[PDB]
């Protein structure tokens, strides 16, 4: 793919998301979704192979179905109110259709399978862009229509997301599938807090984006797509493994790392509204995510796996390409707990 | 109503012609008469096997250009508006983007049939 | 009344039942063409001649490409028709029975589905008494795509151009 | 009386189709230095009647491998749409007066495409399938170009009503106004009606009769009737759209005579072209429209959008 | 010779004359010897309906005038 | 989530199409222009919660104009009662409803 | 939510204008020039009151002005006007373009007599 | 200018269709901004009365609004009559 | 609501159920996906024409435009899958697992 074509497709993806986030009209929001998907498919298929083709096919099928359901919800809402502005929806059936469509777009359970499948299919850069940006847009739509969200449906899907992410990540060995299930669990947390405080939803989104960017860029730097491939990194660049270990500890929610702040604020906010069973279950279920983060950390940094003989040549050579903002992402994803009251600025 | 009556008349006349064609003449059918035609010899394969489409990309470009012409069709009514300058700018913008699509495909060799 | 709109809606649903039972893409395209023509008729009765003709023309053009693709990519030795397969016939009959049940219930009483409430009365009843004069409101509203709706034209044109670029990039291969 | 008018529109069209068959035979013969049919009747006037009787008394067969349902439907659809295309034509009064009379004809033509596709696929033979795919490609190219050309020409008119076309062409001719679009439209109608040099779906030299290779007796006659009705209808549409005739409301027969004469002239031009030129290849036809007509078509569309505005000559909406 | 083609073209022209002349004659016959009213808009249709109502015979083409107002 | 670039920059990208009481071409009025105008004017500047609590009457009238549910209920009730009455011969339609009158011009 | 109030059939009765669309279209510019005042009053009433029940008197005045206009036409220019609207009536679209002679005769008749 | 002349000579000898297409498109884009009749076309579209001209209630301080259609006040289409 | 809207919504639901229940071919799923947008077009134009929302009449055209953009995307993906595997069967898209 030509660099100019790639950069214009990335610009088109970003333009679709920005159209979604600035539009006050349901038709324009749908147009933004369509533009994002249309420009996102070739980005997935950039490195041509059957796995990438299959991942793009599954992604297209899922997103097209979600867009059809979303447009049906928009039309039904127009039928009963004659309003196009994106506000509280005036029909419960239309609202349920919209909620299920946006959940399918986000990958919330039970609409999650495509997330690990596509992430395994596509490359590391494609997976990074997918997770980050394609979580970014539908969450903005949900925040706009939050006041009419059915709390029962939203919390059911969020709790299912957390459970499914924990269990899948427990079983997996591929790094991209592990990242996909981590994304599912974090989306579950965000949408769980969504009906109460969109500010807390945005805070969780930002912290998750920072941690995911740091982790994916470390994987790109070390060129590791499996556990054993990551087990050789201590013999070439041991600093990358240490940074990955602290980032993994942060993603598990261990204090005083940055990943504790979203969980803490969400639990506080949910308890303010007399929710106790849901926060306790959500907090306890994150131990599965922490377990598979810790299992990944044992192989990479805390223990020394056997290496090979050509690692000597790899020692002799030096990394050429420089990752942009990797130190900033690594610092922001581990050492911003003392800066917690900035969520009022985020408000 | 009138258009429905016209369509019914045309369809009924065609169906009557088919019925007369299939029932008036003497019929004598056997296996050799109704076998498929391949210039006198039995076909090797089947006519339902995949038939490669060397112009598959031009078909998709045709879909997109069909959308473009659908957008352009309401131009005669849009020329009666008071915002003639905005109407002209938008019509020319759409036509220039269609021309740009054609030029991009032509230079990137999307109009060349597969070999 | 003459129930023309209701009859055409029923034929619309039947065509959808066909191509959703999915015998084979040839007959799916046939059913989709029938449904498009009947929908053109429905919206013509409701008032929109330009919209009906446009949707009919667009789907006639689109199903032409689908025929060429199913002749090439999506064909088998014995293509399936509705009576050829047990699953296809079962789905077709299930859809027909559900449509007939809904039609009968709506005609016999004001049928309120589990989702929405429907009243069995005149499509002619729901229409409006008022009239325009010496212009077509639908034609004017569609023609307002250029004076009004400059933003929609921009995003639509960008989407079409990017679609050309994308379909060229996807099929590149190598 | 409406049924009477429908019959008066249908039966003369079929008669004109049969005698167009005869006329094409004789014109091709005299251009090839022959006489053509002159034995069956006085100047061979009973030749179409003999052909029709022979075809409909001959045995029609369904191939063993064919899909009988779509094998039968295709000629029915072809003839039905061929007869239907005539209902909005003003001569000088249309049978059915439509506010959007041009888009109706476009949609019905695009539907008339599928008759040959379904007949070819249903026949279940390789020559039929090859002809069907040639039809697919041809319709792609001519359809896009036809849409844009018609858009520009009607943009010079103001609306989509053929009576308004007559009113527009009261004084001069759209051929004098916009002859380049007229040339490209004539070529596009040749491609649309599958006439030479674009007779690729039924190309006898490469395929043995093409898509209707398995059709015999009556069902073949229906395809022939549909094709010739399309030829005459497209020539009549061209005559109305570009060669406007003077209309007298109190004596409308003069418009009918002028319209018929211009339609016959264009049909004879079709036969003349068939006698004069070789046959295209279908890839060369696709590259002809997209690479030659489509750029000029877009440029002329821009020109005909701008010209009424810059000259303050925008037609009335109604 | 080339004029042996003319009878066939003459028959084809005679066949093509029938539809238009027949339509014109039927339009004048069913509309009281006048042109069939063209109602492309709601205003024209409302005018036709008013003509039907004021005619007193349920035919829009039966036109009434000063002798009918007084 | 929602970045109001349109309001910040004074642009108009889809607000012209959001509602059916806005400027329409040739000043064509909507079916429920009056009801929509009344509801919008009632609910302007008080927020969603107060708009739903206090402008409920205006919204109910707007929805009635849009969907015509109570009107169709009344019409169906009258039709059923009239059919029952003419079934037993207890009602005789007038000639002006039977088509034996001269309507107004 | 209340009872709809409708005027009785007794006060909805008025002398109708029993001419056809062609007759009305023939004497349309003169009608718009002559009975402008009652028509403009009625249109202002309709567009301000937004209620058919509140401008019935203006409608009756409009009918009275129309009848006065047509009686004036009848007493002076019955024949030129009959020829003019007979020419208009023939056309399917009721075109002003095809009757430029009878229109001239009618305008000459009303410019002198009235 | 020599390079441009050579390029146009080569294009006119190899792709006259494309040369003509681009020339016509360029004329279509540029000419309307220079023609003096664009404003006339706008005014003609404005002068068409699709809807009814609802009258204004006279407050006694509207000297520019005619009391009758034939009064000298109001828009004039004398320019359109002789055009 | 009239029965016409009920029929259109039922047709949309039938098309949605058709897409979610694959049989063998990916092309049939694309046909079901195109039918859903046809039903959406019909429903939206019926709603808009009935309420005389004049400016909304341009919405169904944009709906059609992005409909055929999706159809183009699906056809491109289908040709790539067919080139890889020989058939458009959905069973061959199984390399990636959950
Ligand atoms: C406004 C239109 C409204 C339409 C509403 C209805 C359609 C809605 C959309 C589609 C969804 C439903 C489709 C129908 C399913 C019927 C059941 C079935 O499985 O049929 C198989 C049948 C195919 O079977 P086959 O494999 O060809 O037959 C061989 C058998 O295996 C073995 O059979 P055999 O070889 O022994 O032959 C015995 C018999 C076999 O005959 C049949 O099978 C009859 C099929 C017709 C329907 C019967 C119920 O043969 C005949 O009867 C000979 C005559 C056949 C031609 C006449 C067909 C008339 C159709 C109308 O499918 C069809 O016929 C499909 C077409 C149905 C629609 C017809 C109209 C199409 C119009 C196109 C243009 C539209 C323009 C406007 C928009
Ligand atoms: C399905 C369409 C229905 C509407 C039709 C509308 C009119 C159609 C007009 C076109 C006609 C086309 C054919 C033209 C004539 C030439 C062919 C011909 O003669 O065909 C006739 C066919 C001819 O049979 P054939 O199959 O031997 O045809 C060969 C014909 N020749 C020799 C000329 C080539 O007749 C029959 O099939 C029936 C003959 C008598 C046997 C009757 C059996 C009982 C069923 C029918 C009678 C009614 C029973 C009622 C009670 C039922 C319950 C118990
Ligand atoms: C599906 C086919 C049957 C239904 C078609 C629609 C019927 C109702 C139309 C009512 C509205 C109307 O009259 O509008 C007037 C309009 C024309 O008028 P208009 O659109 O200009 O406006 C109405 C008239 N004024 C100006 C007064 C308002 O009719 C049309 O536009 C024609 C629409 C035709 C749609 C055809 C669909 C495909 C049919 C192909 C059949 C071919 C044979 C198939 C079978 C072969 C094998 C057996
Ligand atoms: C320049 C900014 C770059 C960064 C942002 C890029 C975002 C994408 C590019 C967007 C550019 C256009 C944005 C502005 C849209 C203007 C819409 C409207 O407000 O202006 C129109 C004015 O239009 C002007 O004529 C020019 C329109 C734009 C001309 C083409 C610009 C194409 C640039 C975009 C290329 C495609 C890329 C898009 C995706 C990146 C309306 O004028 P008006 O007359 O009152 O309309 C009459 C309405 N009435 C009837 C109610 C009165
Ligand atoms: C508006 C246009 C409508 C269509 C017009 C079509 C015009 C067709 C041409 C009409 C001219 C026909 C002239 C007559 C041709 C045949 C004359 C003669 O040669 O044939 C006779 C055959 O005549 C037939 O028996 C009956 C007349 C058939 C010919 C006239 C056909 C009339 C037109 C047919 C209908 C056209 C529309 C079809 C639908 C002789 O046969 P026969 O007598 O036995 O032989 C024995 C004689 N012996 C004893 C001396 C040896
Ligand atoms: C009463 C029945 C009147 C005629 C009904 C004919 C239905 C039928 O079974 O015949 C199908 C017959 C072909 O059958 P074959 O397999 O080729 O062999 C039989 C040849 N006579 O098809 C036809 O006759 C055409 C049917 C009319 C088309 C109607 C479609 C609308
Ligand atoms: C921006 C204003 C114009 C707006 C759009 C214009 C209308 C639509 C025209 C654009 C449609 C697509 C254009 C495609 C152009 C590139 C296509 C291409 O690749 O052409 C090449 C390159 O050939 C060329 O020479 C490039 C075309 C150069 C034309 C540009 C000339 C610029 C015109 C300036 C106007 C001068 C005025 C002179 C007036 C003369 C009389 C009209 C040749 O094609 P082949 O691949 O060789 O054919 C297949 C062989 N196997």
């Amino acid at each position: 793919m030509n660099p100019i074509i790639y950069t214009t497709l990335i610009m088109t993806v970003m333009s679709g998301t920005m159209l979604v986030m600035i539009s006050s009209h349901w038709l324009l929001i749908w147009i933004g979704f369509e533009m994002n998907l249309l420009a996102m498919i070739p980005v997935l298929m950039k490195n041509f192979n059957p796995r990438a083709t299959e991942a793009a096919t599954k992604y297209f099928l899922t997103q097209a179905t979600a867009s059809m359901m979303l447009m049906m919800a928009i039309i039904i809402n127009l039928l009963y109110s004659g309003q196009w502005t994106i506000t509280k929806m005036f029909n419960p059936v239309a609202m349920t259709m919209m909620t299920m469509a946006l959940a399918m777009k986000l990958g919330l359970s039970p609409f999650h399978f495509w997330v690990p499948e596509v992430t395994q299919g596509i490359s590391l850069q494609a997976g990074l862009l997918l997770l980050t940006w394609q979580k970014l847009a539908p969450l903005s739509v949900l925040c706009q229509i939050s006041q009419s969200i059915n709390p029962n449906l939203m919390l059911t899907m969020a709790m299912l997301s957390i459970l499914i992410g924990g269990w899948g990540g427990l079983n997996q060995t591929q790094l991209r599938k592990i990242m996909a299930y981590s994304s599912i669990a974090h989306m579950g947390w965000m949408t769980a807090v969504l009906p109460y405080n969109t500010t807390m939803t945005i805070l969780n989104l930002l912290i998750y984006i920072t941690m995911t960017l740091a982790m994916f860029m470390l994987l790109i730097h070390s060129s590791a797509t499996t556990t054993l491939s990551l087990s050789h990194t201590w013999n070439k660049m041991p600093v990358i493994t240490s940074l990955m270990m602290v980032t993994l500890l942060s993603m598990g929610g261990l204090p005083p790392l940055s990943g504790f702040m979203p969980k803490w604020m969400i639990i506080q906010e949910m308890t303010k509204n007399e929710s106790i069973i849901m926060p306790t279950l959500m907090a306890m279920t994150a131990l599965l995510n922490l377990y598979f983060y810790m299992r990944l950390a044992y192989s990479s940094s805390l223990t020394m796996f056997p290496s090979t003989n050509n690692m000597k040549m790899k020692w002799q050579f030096e990394h050429t390409k420089q990752m942009k903002l990797l130190p900033t992402m690594i610092v922001l994803s581990t050492l911003v707990l003392p800066m917690t009251p900035a969520l009022s600025s985020l408000n | 109503m009138n258009i429905m009556l016209t369509l019914l008349t045309n369809v009924t006349l065609a169906s009557l012609l088919v019925l007369i064609a299939f029932w008036l003449p003497q019929l004598n059918a056997y296996s050799e008469k109704t076998s498929p035609y391949e210039c006198g010899f039995d076909p090797m394969g089947s006519a339902r096997l995949p038939f490669s489409m060397k112009f598959f990309l031009v078909a998709i470009t045709f879909l997109l250009f069909d959308l473009e012409i659908a957008l352009l069709l309401p131009l005669p009514w849009a020329s009666q508006t008071n915002n003639l300058k905005t109407m002209l700018t938008m019509a020319l913008f759409l036509l220039i983007l269609l021309a740009a699509s054609l030029a991009y495909e032509w230079t990137q060799k999307g109009l060349e049939w597969a070999e | 009344t003459m129930y023309i709109a209701f009859i055409l809606s029923t034929i619309f649903v039947i065509g959808f039942v066909g191509f959703s039972s999915k015998p084979s893409p040839i007959y799916g395209g046939l059913g989709l063409i029938v449904s498009g023509g009947v929908g053109c008729g429905i919206v013509l009765n409701f008032g929109g001649s330009f919209l009906g003709l446009m949707v009919f023309l667009i789907y006639l053009g689109g199903m032409l490409v689908v025929f060429g693709y199913t002749t090439a990519m999506a064909t088998e030795m014995y293509p399936e028709v509705w009576v050829s397969n047990k699953t296809v016939f079962g789905a077709f009959v299930s859809g027909l029975m559900m449509e007939f049940c809904m039609v009968y219930y709506a005609l016999k009483e004001e049928e309120v589905e589990i989702i929405f409430k429907f009243n069995g009365l005149g499509d002619w009843v729901i229409y409006d008494t008022g009239d325009s004069g010496f212009f077509s409101e639908e034609a004017m509203g569609i023609a307002a795509l250029y004076s009004y709706g400059t933003w929609l034209v921009i995003v639509t044109g960008w989407s079409l151009l990017i679609g050309v670029v994308v379909i060229m990039e996807i099929t590149r291969g190598n | 009386m409406f049924m009477i008018n429908i019959l008066s529109l249908i039966i003369p069209i079929l008669l004109a189709v049969a005698f167009l068959t005869l006329v094409e035979r004789k014109v091709l013969g005299y251009m090839q230095l022959r006489k053509g049919p002159n034995v069956v009747g006085p100047y061979g006037l009973l030749q179409p009647i003999a052909d029709a009787l022979k075809l409909f008394t001959k045995e029609p067969l369904r191939p063993a491998t064919s899909s009988i349902s779509m094998f039968i439907i295709a000629p029915i659809l072809a003839l039905s749409l061929a007869l239907t295309m005539w209902v909005p034509l003003p001569m000088p009064y249309p049978l059915i007066n439509m506010n959007l009379g041009v888009l109706f004809m476009l949609a019905m033509s695009s539907l008339a495409v599928y008759s040959i596709l379904w007949s070819g696929w249903a026949s279940n033979s390789k020559y039929a399938l090859i002809g069907a795919l040639r039809a697919v490609a041809q319709t792609i190219s001519y359809e896009v170009t036809l849409a844009i050309i018609l858009l520009s020409v009607l943009l010079m008119n103001g609306s989509y009503t053929l009576s308004t076309l007559i009113t527009t062409q009261e004084h001069i001719w759209m051929i004098f106004t916009s002859w380049p679009l007229a040339m490209m439209w004539f070529i596009s109608t040749l491609a649309e009606t599958n006439r030479a040099p674009f007779d690729l779906t039924e190309g006898e030299s490469e395929l043995v009769s093409g898509f209707n290779v398995e059709y015999a007796a009556g069902p073949f006659a229906m395809f022939f009737m549909a094709e010739y009705a399309n030829i005459i209808m497209m020539n009549a549409f061209t005559a109305i759209l570009f060669l406007g005739a003077s209309h007298d409301p109190h004596t409308p027969e003069l418009y009918t005579i002028n319209f018929v004469l211009k339609t016959l002239a264009l049909t004879i031009t079709f036969l003349w072209i068939r006698a004069s030129y070789p046959r295209f290849r279908y890839d060369q036809l696709m590259h002809l429209l997209w690479k030659s007509f489509l750029p000029l078509t877009l440029a002329l569309c821009m020109w005909h959008i701008s010209l009424p505005i810059m000259t303050a000559s925008i037609p009335p909406q109604s | 010779m080339w004029f042996e083609i003319l009878p066939g073209i003459a028959v084809m022209a005679a066949c093509l004359f029938i539809p238009g002349m027949a339509t014109a004659h039927i339009h004048k016959f069913t509309n009281g010897g006048k042109e069939k009213r063209v109602a492309h808009f709601s205003y024209q249709w409302n005018l036709m309906e008013r003509d039907r109502c004021i005619s007193g015979v349920n035919r829009y083409h039966v036109t009434k005038g000063l002798e009918n107002i007084d | 989530p929602f970045f109001d670039v349109q309001k910040r920059l004074g642009l108009d990208l889809d607000r012209w199409m959001t509602i059916q009481s806005a400027e329409q071409p040739h000043k064509i009025p909507g079916r429920c222009h009056a009801f929509e105008k009344e509801w919008i004017e009632c609910a302007h500047g008080i927020g969603g919660i107060r708009a739903e609590k206090e402008c409920k009457i205006e919204f109910d009238d707007f929805v009635e104009c849009l969907l015509r549910q109570k009107t169709m209920k009344r019409l169906s009730a009258i039709k059923r009662q009239r059919d029952k009455l003419i079934k037993e011969g207890k009602y005789t339609p007038p000639p002006h409803h039977l088509g034996k009158e001269d309507p107004r011009p | 939510p209340g009872i709809v109030e409708l005027p009785t059939l007794e006060d909805l009765k008025v002398q109708e204008v029993k001419v056809s669309s062609s007759v009305l279209k023939a004497a349309a510019h003169h009608y718009g020039a002559q009975c402008d005042k009652p028509n403009k009053e009625f249109m202002l009433c309709r567009w301000e009151e937004k209620d058919p029940r509140r401008c019935l008197e203006e409608g009756k005045l409009v009918n009275q002005c129309a009848l006065d206009f047509f009686r004036q036409i009848k007493r002076h220019c019955a024949e030129p006007f009959t020829e003019y609207w007979t020419c208009i009536d023939y056309s399917g679209l009721q075109l002003f373009r095809h009757c430029r002679k009878q229109q001239a005769k009618f305008d000459e008749c009303v410019l002198d007599k009235l | 200018a020599g390079r441009i002349a050579s390029f146009l000579k080569n294009a006119w000898a190899k792709e006259p269709v494309l040369v003509a297409s681009f020339a016509i498109g360029g004329l279509a884009i540029i000419l309307p901004s220079l023609s003096p009749y664009t404003n006339y076309a706008i005014r003609i579209n404005r002068a068409t009365p699709y809807n009814y001209p609802v009258p204004l209630r006279d407050d006694g301080n509207m000297p520019d609004v005619p009391s009758h259609p034939q009064d000298p006040q109001g828009p004039s289409l004398e320019w359109l009559k002789n055009l | 609501m009239p029965l016409v809207y009920m029929n259109i919504i039922m047709a949309f639901a039938i098309a949605l159920a058709g897409l979610l229940m694959y049989r063998s071919h990916l092309m049939s799923s694309l046909l079901c996906l195109e039918g859903m947008m046809l039903s959406l077009f019909i429903m939206s134009t019926l709603i808009i024409l009935n309420t005389h929302f004049t400016l909304a009449n341009m919405m169904p055209i944009i709906l059609l435009v992005f409909a055929a953009c999706e159809a183009a995307l699906g056809l491109s993906l289908l040709v790539m899958v067919s080139n890889t595997y020989g058939t458009d069967y959905v069973q061959n898209l199984n390399l990636l697992q959950c």
